[PDB]
RNA sequence: ACUCAACACGGGGAACUUUACCAGAUCCGGACAGGGUGAGGAUUGACAGAUUGAGUGUUCUUUCUCGAUCCCCUGAAUGGUGG
């Protein structure tokens, strides 16, 4: 597919639970609210 | 019909100054209050390669949410429910229902 | 092009300004009303043109861009109206 | 919902994102939002409050404005406020701020950090950090550390207590790292994993 | 009104139709556009040389019934409208001698002024 | 010392479509063959090429 | 990338897209006019004809549609999956 923050293409596109953030890495990208606790 | 107030949040202690706390003001005194136990909460579960390059050891995580879903239920309120869900205004992600 | 003119007025009476940076054309109002219609890169290409002069100032997102009109800014885009204005940043407060 | 939550994130990153770059070196904390049924209204944590408001009041209702014109809200569904943060020693993102100032402005890095150091454990702090890395040499990438008082990276529960910062200086030659921690004496869990007391 | 008045009444509503897009300009931009009356005033430069300009315009403007003025130059029109590029000496950088200007728009004491002509019609 | 495709074309019109129709007695006519049918007015003329007609703007089939 | 901390690894199950690379064409993104061309300009858009894999309107001819932004010369520039 494509990418909206990013326009690469390409380093991997992320659509699960429609969302994107693996053209910028969530461990970089966080507060999403996500977090590892296990 | 009889009206039910889920309420689906992220977070708990947003959720539970919204039922326990401001429930008491439709306990009985203008509509009955029945309540249930709550639904099962989801997880939703992602996995991110920590690494940014081919070379590691191919680490991964496990990242997780928690999804609460509070339910209660009354019997009919009809014009009261205008009170009922202006009540809680105290975090991001509390939305309510009526029937 | 007479597609630049439309742009033009979208400056005035609408603050700040937004855009998204795409190859491919698409509306960057939403906020004004006016309902222009032109692509992205024509917009862009203004917006930096008159940045280049120290007119507007810019600000940017992610992918996106804003765009702010400076006091400077006000006082060009006044002239090259015309119409005398009470600063379009106070004017909406 | 599934995607509620996720949105929720979503609209909290753009918004944290953008006040965290071009709104800077006002003590910037963050940001905290939360609804009010058909509003939200989008706390603006600073020290200084007077910039995030403008003297002319341009700044506030620019940055209404860019929210609106990305997301199609109007005015009466969003509303910016302001919050004033007492001790900036307390808010790592704000002491961040203040340290990438006086490094762009050429001044030395222990005289700097000191600085930071001084301001945080008169506070009150339990300790501090402050891991510059980066140039200060050719030729090395060498990495300073200064560490004060004590702190803690057991557990998870760590996460909670420090706030952390990591920005970036942009200097000749390249660019100079920064990173600031410091562990609050102020618990957000209010929990300790050490010292059982005895009440007398 | 005085004989001041007449040009310089002339000449402000010029120099506002330029500055804002209440002025037609260009030879067969202005032509095209009399003819679905889009203007409501034009001005005519005589020392326009070119054939048929001087003759064919009066009546276009008579059929439409659009207000037609005549002045002297198109160089003395052109710098009317204000044109002026500004050297550092003053002397003229470019002058552009402008022919085929007619006017969407009018301002109140203008208009007040070209009914104590009425020309054309 | 190519470029290929790319250059100056210097063309189009000089001073031709001067003015309207030439009045003053009676009308006299202009110097093209009519559009019949355009949606920008009867300003717009049409091509001469190959006994067919075509007008530039509003893309007609039309032929003498 | 190359003992381990290479080699179903670069969330990399890639055919056009993605694309670095190859076979060819294109754009202005070269913005910024401070030194020049307004009307009729190097132009914007264009049927046919031609161009060429590409009736594609880039181009060239024809003729039409033209804002004068596009275009001319320098400086300046931005963009990049280049090291």
């Amino acid at each position: 597919r494509h990418c909206v923050i990013c326009s690469n293409q390409k380093a991997v596109i992320r659509k699960y639970e429609l969302n994107v953030c693996r053209q910028c890495f969530r461990e970089n990208a966080a507060n999403i609210g996500f977090s590892k606790l296990r | 019909q009889r009206v039910l107030v889920k309420m689906t949040s992220r977070n708990a202690k947003a959720v539970e100054n919204v039922m326990t706390e401001l429930l008491l003001h439709a306990r009985n005194e203008k509509v009955v209050l029945r309540g249930p136990v709550r639904l099962p909460t989801r997880t939703l579960k992602v996995t991110t390669r920590k690494t940014p390059c081919g070379n590691g050891t191919n680490t991964w995580d496990t990242y997780e949410l928690k999804i609460y879903k509070r339910l209660v239920e009354l019997r009919a309120p009809t014009e009261l429910v205008k009170k009922i869900t202006s009540f809680p205004i105290d975090a991001g992600v509390d939305v309510a229902i009526t029937i | 092009k007479r597609s630049r003119d439309d742009v033009y007025r979208f400056f005035f009476t609408e603050g700040v300004i937004s855009c998204k940076k795409d190859p491919l054309g698409t509306w960057t109002g939403s906020l004004g009303g006016k309902t222009f219609t032109v692509p992205s890169i024509q917009v862009m290409q203004l917006m930096r043109s008159m940045k280049s002069r120290g007119l507007i100032k810019e600000q940017f997102a992610w992918r996106h861009f804003y765009w702010f009109l400076n006091d400077e800014g006000v006082e060009y885009l006044r002239k090259y109206l015309f119409l005398p204005h009470d600063a379009v940043p106070n004017t909406h407060k | 919902k599934k995607r509620m939550i996720i949105r929720d994130g979503v609209f909290y990153a753009e918004l944290f994102e953008f006040l965290k770059r071009e709104l800077a070196d006002d003590g910037f904390a963050g940001v905290e939002h939360r609804v009010t049924s058909t509003r939200t209204e989008i706390v603006i944590r600073a020290t200084k409050t007077r910039e995030v408001l403008g003297e002319k009041g341009r700044r506030i209702r620019e940055l209404t404005a860019c929210l609106q014109q990305r997301f199609h809200y109007k005015e009466g569904k969003l509303q910016l406020f302001a919050e004033r943060v007492e001790v900036r020693g307390l808010s790592a993102m704000a002491q961040a701020e203040s340290l990438r100032f006086k490094l762009l402005s050429n001044l030395q890095v222990r005289r700097a950090a000191m600085g930071i150091i001084r301001h945080v454990m008169e506070s009150g702090a339990k300790g501090c950090e402050v891991t510059v890395g980066g140039k200060i040499k050719g030729q090395r990438a060498k990495s300073m550390t200064f560490r004060d008082g004590y702190m803690i990276k057991s557990g998870t529960a760590h996460k909670n207590f420090v706030d952390v910062a990591t920005r970036h200086c942009h200097l000749r030659a390249g660019t100079l790292g920064v990173k600031v921690k410091i562990m609050l004496p102020k618990s957000m869990q209010n929990e300790e994993e050490i010292l059982p007391d005895v009440i007398t | 009104a005085t004989p001041e008045n007449l040009e310089d009444a002339l000449r402000i509503v010029l120099q506002k139709s330029r500055e804002v897009n209440g002025l037609i300009r260009g030879l067969s931009e202005v032509a095209r556009a009399l003819d679905r009356r889009t203007a409501h005033l034009c001005v005519l430069a005589e020392d326009c040389e070119d054939e048929e300009y001087k003759k064919l315009i009066t009546a276009l403007a008579k059929q439409g019934e659009v207000d037609l003025i005549n002045v002297e130059e198109r160089e003395k029109l052109a710098q009317w409208a204000g044109l002026t590029k500004m050297d550092s000496t003053g002397e003229l950088k470019k002058t552009f001698k402008c022919s085929c200007v007619a006017v969407r728009d009018f301002g109140e004491r203008t208009r007040a002024l070209e009914f104590l002509l009425s020309h054309l019609r | 010392p190519i470029h290929r495709h790319k250059l100056e074309k210097m063309r189009a019109l000089k001073y031709f479509k001067v003015t309207e129709n030439d009045d003053g007695s009676f009308k006299v006519e202009r110097t093209r063959d009519e559009c019949p049918n355009p949606v920008c007015g009867a300003g717009v003329f049409m091509a001469q090429h190959k006994d067919r007609k075509y007008c530039g703007k509003c893309h007609l089939t039309y032929a003498a």
